[PDB]
């Protein structure tokens, strides 16, 4: 509580941009080096510290000033904010509660990739956030969500990856979450999903295709894979993927592919695509990556989608 | 996305790649060029991009320095700190090392493993092959571990693991203390225990047999350094700081400016 009244008075100093804020940045750093000896053990004083930080609404201009913090001090913002976040006071978990009431902050994280500087850190603290399903679910139906079909396409990889790794969490983690969220913004969400699938970029493309493939064969995700393999140009697309310069694309495609031909309840023009390829397909998967030995699953694989091909007949 | 480098010599053919000695043409500085084919290299892009995660957090002269990442087409071009100076392993293979370089060695990894635990970052690899040596004689601990042991295998090296770690319970920092002392027998005996066998059998004998031990002409305090690590019980076994102030390590260790001796 004694820290707290210092480190409010002072950051309102360095959110200034006047050159005097060069000796608030020392007791900034000084303040929440003191914070980070507290929660990370004595846990009695930490009661009092998590009520302080709520009530001044510091946890929210504390991401909002953190390019303006120095390396050491913005180490410590990161261990004080996924330390609190993991607090729990009976069955209820007080920072969810207060980050569900303070949306702001999850958002500010997630416009913290648009800043190299921040990036990283941004990255980490955003992650922890949406491990809780009322946290992923403020993000998920944003129209900030659709930032990321942006922040994995970045020039420095590293951002973009991690970018990625926030992205693939927040459609896999709450699958009954994920699930309700894509079959509601299907049309708008799978049309910025394509853009990834005919990426330049050979990680976006590949882990892309790859993560389409995970959604799709999980048993939650039944709607949106039974919308997706309905659709004749999603077809025609991982028809194209098959015939890609890079043998680890047309592997990747095979598995969203398969999906297509395996189901039962064939739309008649995804029947029309699959019969009007009927030699060709038979031929090309009789072929199809011969290199792969040590592949018992990929060798059975291939030959049922060449008798699921064979069997094909017109209604 | 080649612009910004240039490519000197191989010093290295890698697993999945080539690793090349390469200068900054923007800073003029002297980096290690780690370029990876992501093709053949199927998988493992999620590890790698794990690696750089942990390595991009870390920031002490015992761990190796990254820069930065380039993707080219299907080529992935890691830039990192150079160092020329072999490893603890390539030190083994003109003759055996005596106790005093085995004690600045160790002292040295015992440095970095304090930076990494209080970090709260496990290692998971630590061995005289990811022990690297600067041209000066400086020390720095790299290529980590990852996590999941059946993401670990048979294709595996169980030489330097936890018996903790193979029994799949729950491990810390104390894992690489182990491993510690399984590098000690390493650098005093030149390969680590039970290297006469198979790796899959050895993986079955860590967790059922007693600890290794030191045998033939080797000092008491070197002999309960490596009794010290050599603990079947995570909790028994000593942390880095305590480790740093062990008879051997205070009696026997000296300048790393000395390790320059051997560059071969």
């Amino acid at each position: 509580a004694e820290i707290v009244k210092i480190l409010k008075d002072n950051l309102a100093i360095l959110e200034k941009q006047d050159k005097k804020t060069d000796k608030a940045s020392e007791e900034v750093s000084k303040s929440l080096q003191a914070m980070k000896e507290i929660l990370c053990p004595p846990t009695e004083a930490v009661a009092q510290l998590a009520q302080e930080l709520y009530s001044s609404g510091l946890l929210v201009t504390l991401i909002a000033d953190l390019q303006l913090i120095d390396f050491e001090g913005k180490k410590d913002v990161t261990q004080i904010f996924n330390n609190i976040l993991r607090r729990q006071i009976g069955t209820r978990s007080p920072t969810v509660e207060y980050i569900s009431a303070h949306p702001h902050i999850l958002f500010m994280l997630l416009k913290g990739y648009e800043a190299p500087q921040i990036a990283l850190r941004c990255g980490i603290m955003l992650r922890e956030c949406i491990r809780h399903e009322p946290l992923a679910k403020i993000i998920l139906f944003s129209n900030q969500f659709r930032d990321f079909f942006k922040y994995v396409e970045l020039s420095t990889f590293d951002i973009a990856s991690d970018a990625f790794a926030t992205f693939k969490d927040l459609l896999t983690r709450h699958k009954v979450l994920v699930a309700d969220f894509l079959e509601q913004n299907y049309d708008t969400i799978f049309e910025d999903y394509e853009k990834l699938l005919q990426s330049e970029n050979y990680v976006t493309k590949r882990q892309s295709l790859k993560l389409l493939g995970e959604l799709i064969l999980d048993r939650h995700n039944f709607a949106i894979m039974t919308k997706y393999i309905s659709k004749p140009e999603n077809l025609k697309l991982m028809m194209n993927l098959l015939r890609d310069k890079s043998p680890n694309i047309q592997f990747e495609a095979f598995h969203v592919f398969k999906v297509f031909v395996a189901s039962p309840h064939k739309t008649q023009p995804i029947v029309e695509i699959l019969l009007k390829n009927q030699p060709k397909l038979i031929e090309f998967l009789s072929s199809f990556q011969k290199e792969r030995t040590d592949d018992e699953q990929f060798a059975d694989e291939k030959n049922y989608l060449i008798k699921q091909i064979r069997d094909l007949k017109k209604t | 996305p080649e612009e910004l480098f240039t490519k000197l010599e191989k010093i290295g053919k890698g697993s999945f790649g080539e690793v090349f000695k390469g200068i900054d043409n923007r800073t003029q500085k002297v980096v290690a060029i780690k370029i990876i084919d992501l093709e053949e290299a199927e998988d493992e892009i999620e590890d790698i991009q794990q690696e750089i995660t942990v390595l991009s957090q870390c920031d002490s002269p015992y761990v190796t320095k990254y820069y930065g990442s380039y993707l080219k087409d299907t080529k992935l071009w890691i830039i990192m700190e150079y160092l020329g100076g072999g490893s603890a392993l390539d030190l083994l293979e003109p003759g055996p090392l005596d106790e005093t370089q085995i004690a600045t060695i160790l002292r040295e990894i015992l440095k970095g493993l304090d930076y990494l635990h209080s970090e709260k970052k496990i290692h998971r690899d630590i061995k005289a092959a990811n022990v690297l040596l600067s041209e000066h004689g400086e020390v720095k601990l790299a290529d980590f571990g990852v996590a999941g042991q059946l993401t670990d295998t048979f294709v595996g090296t169980p030489f330097w693991m936890a018996p903790e770690v193979i029994k799949q319970s729950a491990y810390d920092s104390k894992a690489d203390i182990w491993s510690l002392g399984i590098t000690a027998i390493e650098l005093a005996r030149g390969e680590p225990p039970h290297s006469e066998l198979h790796p899959m059998k050895v993986l079955f004998l860590i967790p059922k047999n007693n600890p290794p031990t030191l045998e033939g002409n080797y000092s008491k305090p070197l002999k309960e350094f490596v009794e010290a690590c050599l603990n079947k019980e995570p909790s028994f076994r000593p942390t880095a700081k305590e480790l740093l102030k062990h008879k051997f390590i205070l009696r026997n260790a000296k300048k790393t400016s000395y390790l320059t001796e051997l560059i071969d």
